[PDB]
């Protein structure tokens, strides 16, 4: 489970990450609206995230 | 991080896997060869679709959104190997592997096809995908696991664990073709591609990883 | 497990949305900067929030 | 969504963990008792602390941050029932519950002067108490943990799953300080507020339910 769990909390913040850089990319432009829309899909993305770090960690430390 | 430097990253991991799944594979015999060389088609295949992406082909513009071929293609091709190698294990017939691969296709043919067309029809074509999604799904849970419970507590153990990986994530994937470009675009492309580039590798890579892991101890023991 | 997991499931859209509201009040305001301040405190607070419902699932669902 | 309606949220989810635990001891013998009567404490207390921040008294102005006096409170008064619950599990004796309350309240007291503190120093205290918290997940997973490998299997579980809990959960209080008003006020106050009503909630009201579920099935069998 210990890969499993640090690949999973590195995997997040890897992506958080990614969400960072787009919503600092969107900033820089000063346009509200643009950081809003990378916003917009930065919670999205993490959400989904979870679902699917839920999933796997469900999936392999179940039965 | 361009979409590029994503698309690379995919390829490398897929690679990663495909290696992983090779050498695993040098130890088998004539009953665990077909899951082995299964596993390393399965990933192959994807890494070789990510570096055809990374390369900066196949991005095709549909109306204003980019879709890019060799994602759908690569389905169409590995996902089919994924549910064959459950499929193994479930100890099916031939003519249950039709039903499943079936379906399957159905799934990836609609929702690549969807993706393609720029029109509000393209949500009919997901919604003839989801449907058969769902009857994938009864397959796996229903029919195929009864298959299973009748072989050994190793190999039915395997089966549920795959099974519920599969089931759970793959479920995953059709929000995203409907948050993402092809759908309603709340997802930026970029987005995308790492959602489904982590996706793929559990997907894929997980899966195979988790089933050396049952295979090193199923032969030791 | 079940009761667990749409616990998780729902608390993480429910607090998407508290994020999301934050970041469109931030839009309203046409401050591109403004935005990305909400947008940052959006991707930290979900980034924990997958800790604390993989914490809470290992926890439940492990041994 | 406001502050205070975030607080009433965590005194509401409070409230129903309060009333449950109270109801599922009505059916409770001499040695169960101070177990329920704990977490009626745990949760009551709670419950009350976040009636008094929704009703807008605690809201402490730092420099240019607010710091909620009644969240430092409410932790100083409940996180050593807390450790006192899992005591009774491990079946400490008198001297190792003073240790481990007193590593307890070291943290609380730390973490509750740290906020209060507007200049840089305040990392300082933040600091001693992150020392002091080291030292309690120790004493968690080490001498309390042998204590408790010595008592029934259902009361070892018990512990086991609360200890889990509890270490992995309480570790993510010290980011959210850091991260936080107190901090580098990184997260909104909102978020900060968000995040420690599901935390506090799962700490408290689920930690509870997770010992009563186990409560029911020790007595029934
Ligand atoms: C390695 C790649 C994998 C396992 C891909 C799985 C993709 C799916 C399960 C896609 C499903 C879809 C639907 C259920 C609806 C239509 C949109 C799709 C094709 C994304
Ligand atoms: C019901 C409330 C609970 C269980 C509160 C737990 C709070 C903590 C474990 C806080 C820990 C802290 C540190 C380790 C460092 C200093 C900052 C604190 C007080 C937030
Ligand atoms: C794991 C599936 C989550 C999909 C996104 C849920 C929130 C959608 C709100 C629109
Ligand atoms: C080890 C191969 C690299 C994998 C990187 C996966 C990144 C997923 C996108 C987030
Ligand atoms: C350890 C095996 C190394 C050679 C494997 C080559 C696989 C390439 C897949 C394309
Ligand atoms: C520029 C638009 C052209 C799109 C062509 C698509 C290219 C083929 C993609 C193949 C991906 C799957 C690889 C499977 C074979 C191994
Ligand atoms: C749960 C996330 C929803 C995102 C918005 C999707 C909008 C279209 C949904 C249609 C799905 C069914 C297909 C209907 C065909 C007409
Ligand atoms: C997507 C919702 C499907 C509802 C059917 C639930 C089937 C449960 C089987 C046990
Ligand atoms: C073995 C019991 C059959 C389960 C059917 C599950 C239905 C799945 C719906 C999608
Ligand atoms: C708790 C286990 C969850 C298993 C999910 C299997 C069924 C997937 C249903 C989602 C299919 C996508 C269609 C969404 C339309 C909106
Ligand atoms: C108890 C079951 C053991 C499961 C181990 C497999 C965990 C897989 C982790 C995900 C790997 C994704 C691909 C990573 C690219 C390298
Ligand atoms: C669960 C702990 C996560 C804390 C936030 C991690 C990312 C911090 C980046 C600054
Ligand atoms: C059932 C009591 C209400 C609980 C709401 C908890 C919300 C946490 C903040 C996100
Ligand atoms: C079911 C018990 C109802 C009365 C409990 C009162 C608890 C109040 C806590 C303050
Ligand atoms: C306006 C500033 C004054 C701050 C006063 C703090 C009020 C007391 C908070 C009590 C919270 C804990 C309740 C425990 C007793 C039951
Ligand atoms: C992991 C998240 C880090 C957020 C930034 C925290 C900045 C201060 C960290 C100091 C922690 C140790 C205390 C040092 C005392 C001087
Ligand atoms: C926070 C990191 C602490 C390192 C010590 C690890 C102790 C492992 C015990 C087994
Ligand atoms: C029973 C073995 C002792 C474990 C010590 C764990 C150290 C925790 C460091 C914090
Ligand atoms: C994998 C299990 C994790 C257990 C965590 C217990 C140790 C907590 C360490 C974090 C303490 C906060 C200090 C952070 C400083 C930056
Ligand atoms: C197998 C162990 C059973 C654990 C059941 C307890 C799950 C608790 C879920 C979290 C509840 C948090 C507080 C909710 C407010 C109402
Ligand atoms: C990646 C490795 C996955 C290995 C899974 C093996 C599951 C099938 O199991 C194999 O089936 C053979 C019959 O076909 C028999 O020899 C044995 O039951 C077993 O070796
Ligand atoms: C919320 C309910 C938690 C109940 C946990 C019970 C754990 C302690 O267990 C109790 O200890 C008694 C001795 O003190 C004995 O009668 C029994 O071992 C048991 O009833």
């Amino acid at each position: 489970m210990g890969a499993v769990f640090i690949f999973v909390g590195a995997l997040t913040v890897l992506f958080g990450a990614i969400a960072y850089g787009e919503v600092t990319a969107a900033a820089a432009t000063g346009d509200a609206a643009a950081v809003q829309e990378a916003a917009v899909s930065a919670i999205l993305g993490l959400i989904i995230l979870l679902g699917i770090n839920l999933g796997l960690v469900a999936a392999t430390l179940g039965g | 991080v361009g979409l590029t430097t994503l698309f690379w990253l995919g390829a490398i991991g897929m690679l990663v896997g495909t290696l992983a799944f090779a050498w695993a594979g040098r130890d088998a015999g004539s009953g665990e060869r077909r899951y082995y060389v299964t596993l390393v088609g399965i990933s192959g295949i994807a890494a070789v679709a990510y570096v055809v992406m990374a390369l900066g082909v196949g991005w095709v513009p549909v109306a204003e959104r980019t879709v890019f071929a060799p994602r759908y293609i690569d389905w169409i091709l590995t996902t089919p190997l994924i549910v064959y190698f459950l499929g193994l294990l479930a100890g099916l017939d031939s003519r249950e592997f039709g039903i499943v691969i079936t379906l399957n296709t159905v799934v990836m043919l609609a929702g690549f096809a969807g993706a393609m067309v720029p029109g509000i029809e393209r949500y009919a074509l997901f919604g003839m995908g989801a449907v058969a999604f769902l009857g994938l799904v009864y397959y796996l849970v229903g029919p195929m696991t009864e298959s299973a419970s009748q072989r050994s507590s190793g190999i039915k153990s395997l089966y549920v664990r795959l099974r519920n990986l599969t089931v759970i994530l793959w479920a995953i994937y059709p929000f995203i073709w409907l948050l993402g470009p092809p759908g309603v675009a709340l997802l930026t492309p970029t987005v995308d591609v790492a959602l489904i580039v982590y996706l793929d590798l559990v997907t894929k890579v997980g899966f195979g990883f988790i089933a050396l892991d049952a295979a090193a101890t199923l032969r030791a023991e």
